């Protein structure tokens, strides 16, 4: 997984 | 048991450095030996029993002891732990080449697939067949020998390389020191909680809950400008040799393989499937963004000029790097009348996660429970375990880690632990999953206020873990969020949209000193900014996309004058020269390499299956909920990405409900 850099 | 849970987990994070290390070579010889026994066996004596159930009974087995020497270097509190574990990464990555570049294990699964009757196996067990294969050959082994082995060199390199380059993010330690009078506008429970210097000053880390609230809310340029410098040129020097070598490499060995590109390489085994589709895809949707970019940067830019008017401030004319998100928080307090601090006063993190799980024990028919005295990696971790609301079975745990701390992961990511598939004995392993993020923490002695972007990543990270936990399969390769990279943020995005609705959010909110909910016009001035500022946050990440597939298929360029040509040429406001965004960029290096248009990407998906299934029948129906389980997160990684949308949407995806959700065509 993982997020997008805020 | 499936309906049991003891002794279903079995993850020790007691290790020590030096276990650690023994682990490393213990897992590599029993490994060794089951595929030197597949590897050694005539090719006439291969079997559905003694070559595929072999290879995948010693996955499973491998996978679940991996975990737990290559996941301490991401939350211990031991850097020797930490780099132990980072160095048993580095080992156990090169065993993987070495053991998936074999001649001999490929020359048995593609004899194994011919002499064997295809329609008497499960449809899993053949997918596991194609799969293999097609994972062969984009290891060039069915190309002559010399070209083999410089493959295999140039991949164990690249290896090092992206654990290197992570490794410097996650080890960062740089500060800043500050006054008081620099600290403008900060809030004093956010001054009061800093670790003060013998000069009377303050000190301020680069983490989240440090660079942002300063990015945000401090009135003055100086501060907020040696902020952005500090943060955009972590590990500028370390990470841009990594990044001289790397980016060739996927070059070199993209074209050995017949590859035009590396990003042509890594995109026939997403949704997208060409390169061409994904250009037209950013470059159509930077279009549509671009009128709402002019309009968002005039106001930003007109909204800079009266602070600087008012406080005497120099104004130069130009939104710098670091004005964005200052007067973005200003068109969002202005346009919208929403004050970040005082929403996250009805937004403790024991309310949030309180009601985060009811909304999941509802709507996918799930009992969630807390354990006591768990065995975890740290104080601060919790565990829980999942359970079937109808039948009772034990689907799996996932721990809690939502506090930042030195050596911890820098981002906000999950990581899946243990896969949900068949043992040697048949029975069905319980999964497991982390959650890993870095929220705000209790200050001035009250309870740890989120706000509202932090329940959305709070929303959006427990999306994986449900598609994790909720993912049952036969092989562990297939287990999980083992998907197309871009379609793996699916699951998690089409949960982000429940931190949007008036009634979920009145279930989320509770204020942390009278348990007054959230007034009613204020649910509904919450709920309409979910738009706000929406050109230059989704021009940004048009941004990161260009670059990603920039520095994927032209090579000789500097990373950092790719960055800033991009910039300038979509979100408007001009990089910082100096400031090494590259040098920074961890997805480039954590199996997002090629393939970051996926979030945006992914969004289409989600906004699809939730207007036309979800809002339409409401977002709290279990029936929808149900389909959504079954269909989306239990099969995993064991159907195609279309296949489950079509599944699901019983038709074709589209960007109408992906369009309108923007405010576009
Ligand atoms: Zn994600």
């Amino acid at each position: 997984p993982g997020f997008s850099p805020f | 048991s499936s309906y049991t849970v003891a002794g279903r987990n079995v993850l020790r994070w007691d290790l020590s450095p030096e276990q650690i290390k023994t682990r490393t070579e213990e897992l590599i010889v029993q490994t060794k030996q089951v595929y030197d026994a597949v590897g050694m066996l005539g090719i006439e004596e291969v079997t559905y029993e003694n070559c595929l159930q072999a290879l995948a009974d010693v996955e499973v087995k491998y996978i679940v002891e991996r975990t737990m020497l290559d996941f301490p270097q991401h939350v211990s509190s031991d850097k020797e732990v930490r780099a132990a574990s980072t160095e048993a990464d580095k080992r156990l990555s090169r065993f993987d080449i070495e053991m998936s570049m074999r001649g001999d294990i490929f020359e048995r699964i593609v004899h194994l697939q011919e002499t064997c009757d295809l329609g008497k196996i499960k449809p899993e067990a053949r997918r596991y067949l194609e799969k293999s294969i097609k994972m062969g050959k984009r290891n060039g082994l069915h190309l002559p020998e010399q070209v083999q082995n410089e493959i295999k060199s140039m991949k164990k390199r690249m290896s090092e390389l992206c654990i290197d380059f992570n490794k410097n993010l996650n080890e960062d330690d740089t500060f800043l020191v500050f006054s008081k009078a620099e600290l403008g506008a900060l809030p004093d429970d956010f001054i009061d909680s800093l670790e003060k210097t013998d000069d009377d000053k303050y000190k301020i880390t680069l983490k989240y809950p440090h660079y942002f609230p300063v990015m945000k809310k401090c009135c003055i340029p100086e501060t907020r400008r040696r902020m952005e410098m500090a943060f955009n040129t972590r590990c500028k020097e370390e990470n841009t040799i990594i990044l001289q070598q790397l980016l060739p490499l996927r070059t070199k060995v993209a074209k050995l393989l017949g590859y035009s590109t590396h990003a042509d390489f890594v995109l026939e085994m997403n949704t997208a499937k060409s390169t061409s589709r994904v250009t037209a895809f950013l470059d159509d949707l930077s279009q549509k963004l671009k009128p709402l970019g002019e309009a968002e940067r005039e106001f930003i830019l007109n909204l800079k000029k009266k602070e600087c008017k008012d406080r005497g401030f120099e104004y130069d004319g130009k939104i710098n790097a670091w004005d964005l998100y200052y007067y973005m928080t200003q068109t969002e307090e202005l346009k919208y009348s929403i004050d970040q601090e005082f929403l996250k006063e009805y937004f403790p993190i024991e309310v949030v996660t309180e009601g985060l799980l009811n909304t999941y024990q509802e709507l996918l028919g799930l009992s969630f429970e807390q354990m006591t005295d768990a065995h975890v990696w740290n104080k601060s971790v919790t565990l829980y375990t999942v359970k079937d609301k109808a039948t009772g079975e034990v689907l799996g745990q996932f721990y809690l880690d939502l506090y930042p701390r030195e050596g911890k992961y820098n981002h906000a990511a999950c990581f899946g632990l243990q896969p949900g598939c068949l043992l040697p004995d048949g029975s069905r392993m319980m999964a497991v999953a982390a959650l890993v993020v870095n929220f705000s923490q209790p200050v001035a002695g009250r309870p740890s206020l989120l706000r509202h972007d932090e329940v959305r990543t709070y929303f959006h990270e427990f999306g994986h873990v449900m598609h994790q936990i909720c993912a049952q399969t036969d092989f562990a390769r297939f287990s999980g969020t083992n998907v197309e990279t871009d379609f793996v943020e699916v699951p998690s995005q089409m949960l982000e949209n429940w931190v949007w609705d008036v009634d979920s959010l009145r279930r989320l909110s509770k204020h942390y000193k009278d348990g007054s909910p959230i007034a009613d016009d204020l649910l509904e001035k919450l709920v309409a900014s979910r738009l706000v500022n929406t050109g230059l946050l989704t021009l940004r990440q048009i941004v990161l996309s260009k670059v990603d597939q920039s520095l994927h298929t032209n090579t000789s360029l500097d990373a950092a004058s790719e960055y800033a040509k991009y910039c300038s040429e979509i979100l408007g406001v001009a990089a910082t020269p100096g400031t090494n965004m590259p040098a920074t960029f961890g997805h480039l290096a954590g199996g997002y390499d090629g393939q970051y248009y996926g979030y945006l990407w992914s969004e289409v998906f989600s906004m699809d299956m939730f207007y036309s299934c979800f809002k339409k029948e409401g977002i709290m129906n279990p029936e929808v909920g149900m389909k959504y389980r079954n269909l989306i997160l239990k099969p995993g990684g064991s159907l195609d990405g279309m296949d489950m949308l079509h599944n699901f949407l019983k038709r074709e995806p589209n960007q109408k409900a992906f369009l309108m959700s923007r405010g576009l065509h």
